[PDB]
């Protein structure tokens, strides 16, 4: 499947320039928004909105591109298709095939933070890594009920590799006898995790 | 406008060769094909800013160059037959809909050079017969033994330039074709009415360009050094 | 890839010619035609899009069929100065365009008044030399070349005394043998009994 | 601004003076491909993918060039305003748990970067260590300032101190980021 690109309009007769479609899919591809962005210096001065139907200058620097490409039908025909050449026909093709579809499990690891000793505090880690895509679920328990205080996680950590990593800690007090189990969802998973650290 | 020159260049085996195009249109892309039968339309090199270029589908042998928005070369170094041709310049908007091509460059890059000949032409007179039987009278022009095929074959009544009653043939045909270097000839006709004929203060005369060996080149043979020149034939009406 | 054909075609005058194109890639959208007269370099024609089936410019039409990947240009009631060579080209996302191998395009004239006849003319200079000339025949009837060597034919040529509502298709053949002669010169192709041999 | 999925196609970048270019896809956060300038080939992050998609590299050459001109624009049409530098923010961590003697990933988290140039490398022990270095491209940001994560592959060890060395014109000295 071949992808499509948004393709940048010509200006009108250190320093950085930037430009980008972008686009905004609701419920698959139900509700598709498309924008392109014109940036020079982290300021944007043009832009199309398919909302709109139209570039409009976002700034003093922008009418001169804005009333000129939409004057040309050339122009502002091949932009307006690109909702449908570039964004919908990526979805459809590449996107569906390839990320849409990625799923990486998560790796679920339960850890102690300082060498145990009953009736005393430590912490327990869990990390939950390695996973795509990032809608994840990691709650603890101590003996099968949820246990909400004493318990911090971190946000989601973007690796940058298309893998995700979330870490959350308990605080906690090892009683001999009781059973802490980290419990893990993910769309990957047929059933949860559930990892266990008998105390 | 997009203007190439040379318009027709003669080149021997590993000379150097350097076409260029330029471009009063203010058009980002450029782009260099080459014509033959049997091929179409062949994209070599091309361009999308000064000091940039990406190479086309068949860019063997061809180094392109981009020096400028308005101008854009293709150089070839080691000139090898293959690239006997017509070459054409195009340039167009960035994502362009419309390209808009150049008028074109006959090259060829011929092995010995002493190959070239310039055409030898005559006028043939109406027959009475044709006169006297449909009152029209039909003049033929032929151009003969002359190699390479780059010549413009024109008729000139009184010292105009005439169109009208003028047909000439399609492409030049080889008098050898059993050669890879024969020498060709081509033909025309010019009609007229025999009221136009008869009268002998009318004077018709057949002009073939020939663009030939460059007016600098190396000739150390016995015939006249076969340059670009006009070679034409009289005929005056009876 | 693309692929038109036949490589070369012959109409009547006023009857519709139909060029034929298809393409490999079907990830193809734009295909613009170009007209390339002799001489002269290919201009931009007509062209179409594959969102369509169908693009009408005057007397020149594009008929499209995406599934089938094949493509039709339709030239109505076509005139003697339509004849040239006509490219297909595709493009994919607005990049480069790939061109056909091109289609050659003769439109024969019809003729009113054919009176077939082959003349012989003697050089203006030299009145030795003879050049025999077949003209005002009909362009049904086809000329072929020579069986031989020393003996040259060309192909038939349509000349248009414009001065009067005058068309005329003629061929010339010339020899360099001593025993060359007109009334076998031609014998050769196909030729009207009422064809008539002067001299 | 709201969606379920933001794909990000045809993100072009240029700069001047020295002529940098960067052009890049991206999907939900991630980098897709980005385009050689020089070697003209699409280089997909993730292999498995471009062995089922697939990109014109052509497609990205050709948006550097319309940005190139309009950069070039755009300067004399704002009377050549500079950029202003901004102080970039390094976050080092591993990629997996670390686990004494197993081979893992440090990634070297660097956000707010803005003009996209900068230096990245990796210290162990204050030395220069390179071993398995991958730099992503940047990422952009909805402000127009960039990140990039730098990676470094080690195996854990205690007598190990780790540092993330980063440069930039908006830095009067180089910022160490410890793990």
């Amino acid at each position: 499947f071949e992808a499509q690109k948004a393709k940048a309009n010509k200006a009108v007769d250190h320093f950085v320039y930037q430009f980008m479609g972008e686009c905004y899919f609701t419920n698959g591809t139900q509700r598709i928004r498309y924008v392109t962005r014109y940036i020079y210096n982290r300021e944007e001065y043009v832009r199309y909105d398919s909302d709109v139907g139209e570039h409009r200058a976002v700034t003093e620097l922008g009418r001169p591109d804005a009333e000129y490409w939409n004057s040309q039908p050339e122009i502002l025909e091949r932009t307006r298709a690109e909702l449908d050449t570039v964004c919908r026909h990526n979805y459809e093709g590449p996107e569906t095939h390839t990320s849409l579809r990625r799923l990486e499990q998560p790796n679920v690891v339960i850890s102690l933070s300082r060498t145990e000793a009953l009736n005393h505090h430590n912490t327990l880690v869990c990390s939950v890594t390695d996973f795509y895509p990032a809608k994840i679920k990691v709650r603890w328990f101590r003996n099968g009920q949820e246990e909400t205080v004493g318990v911090s996680s971190t946000q989601l950590i973007r690796n940058g590799d298309w893998t995700f990593q979330v870490l959350v800690m308990l605080e906690m007090t090892p009683r001999r006898g009781e059973v802490y189990t980290c419990h893990v969802e993910h769309p990957s998973l047929k059933s949860p995790i559930t990892v266990e650290w008998r105390a | 406008a997009v203007t190439q020159s040379p318009r027709n260049k003669v080149a021997v085996t590993g000379g150097k060769v350097t076409l260029s195009c330029n471009q009063t249109n203010n058009h980002n892309n450029m782009y260099w094909y080459r014509q033959d039968t049997g091929h179409g339309l062949r994209l070599i090199h091309y361009s999308y800013g000064a000091g940039s270029t990406e190479k086309g589908d068949i860019p063997d042998g061809y180094k392109a160059s981009r020096p400028s928005q308005e101008n854009f070369s293709l150089i070839l170094e080691l000139a090898t037959p293959s690239q006997t041709s017509v070459y054409f310049c195009a340039s167009g908007d960035f994502w362009g809909d419309t390209l808009y091509f150049g008028a074109g460059t006959r090259l060829s890059v011929l092995e010995d050079l002493k190959n070239v000949f310039p055409p030898e032409v005559a006028v043939f007179e109406p027959s009475e017969a044709e006169i006297s039987h449909t009152q029209k009278a039909t003049l033929v022009c032929l151009a003969t033994g002359f190699y390479p095929d780059h010549v413009e074959l024109s008729w000139w009544v009184n010292g105009k330039e005439v169109h009208s009653g003028v047909c000439t043939d399609p492409q030049p045909l080889k008098e050898q074709p059993a050669l890879n270097d024969s020498r060709y000839a081509l033909s025309s006709r010019l009609r007229v009415s025999a009221t136009f004929w008869q009268n002998p203060r009318n004077h018709f005369r057949c002009q073939v360009q020939f663009y030939g060996l460059s007016e600098n080149d190396e000739w150390t043979q016995d015939r006249a050094k076969p340059v670009t020149q006009i070679v034409s034939a009289e005929a005056w009406g009876r | 890839q693309v692929r038109q054909s036949p490589q070369s075609l012959t109409v009547w005058e006023g009857e519709t010619a139909i060029l034929n194109c298809s393409y490999e890639n079907s990830a193809f959208d734009a295909f613009p035609w170009y007209q390339q007269f002799p001489g002269e370099g290919p201009a931009l024609l007509i062209a179409i899009r594959s969102v369509s089936d169908k693009k009408e410019d005057g007397r020149f039409t594009i008929f499209f069929n995406k599934r089938e990947k094949k493509l039709s240009l339709h030239i109505t009631d076509s005139q003697p100065g339509d004849s040239a060579t006509y490219f297909c080209a595709a493009s994919k996302g607005a990049d480069r365009l790939t061109f056909g191998k091109g289609t050659q395009l003769i439109i024969q004239p019809y003729i009113q008044n054919p009176d077939p006849a082959v003349y012989q003319l003697r050089d203006s200079k030299s009145s030795d030399k003879s050049v025999c000339l077949f003209t005002d025949f009909d362009s049904q009837t086809n000329v072929s070349q020579s069986k031989d060597s020393d003996v040259y034919i060309t192909d038939k040529c349509v000349l248009d005394m414009r001065s009067m509502d005058f068309k005329s298709n003629s061929a010339v053949a010339w020899s360099n043998k001593s025993d060359f002669a007109c009334a076998n010169a031609f014998n050769n192709s196909i030729i009207p009994e009422d064809t008539f041999f002067p001299s | 601004i709201e969606a379920d999925h933001v794909g990000t196609y045809g993100i072009s970048v240029y700069q001047s003076p020295g002529d940098i270019g960067q052009y890049t896809f991206e999907f939900d956060g991630d980098e897709l491909f980005y385009v050689d300038l020089d070697k003209k080939e699409t280089v997909w992050m993730l292999p498995e993918f471009g062995q089922l998609a697939s990109f014109d590299p052509q497609g990205g050459l050709q948006n550097i060039a319309v940005v190139k001109h309009n950069l070039g624009v755009l300067t004399k049409r704002s009377n050549s305003t500079p950029a202003t530098n901004e102080a970039p923010q390094a976050t080092v961590f591993p990629k997996s748990p670390v686990l004494l003697g197993q081979p893992n990933t440090l990634i070297c988290f660097v956000d707010n970067i803005f003009p996209p140039v900068i230096n990245i490398t990796w210290l162990r022990n204050s030395k220069s260590v390179a071993d398995g270095v991958y730099e992503t491209s940047f990422f952009v940001n909805r402000d127009y300032s960039f990140h990039k994560l730098s990676y470094l592959t080690f195996i854990p060890s205690d007598d190990d101190i780790y540092d993330c060395k980063v440069e930039h014109w908006g830095l009067e000295e180089p910022v160490l980021k410890h793990w």
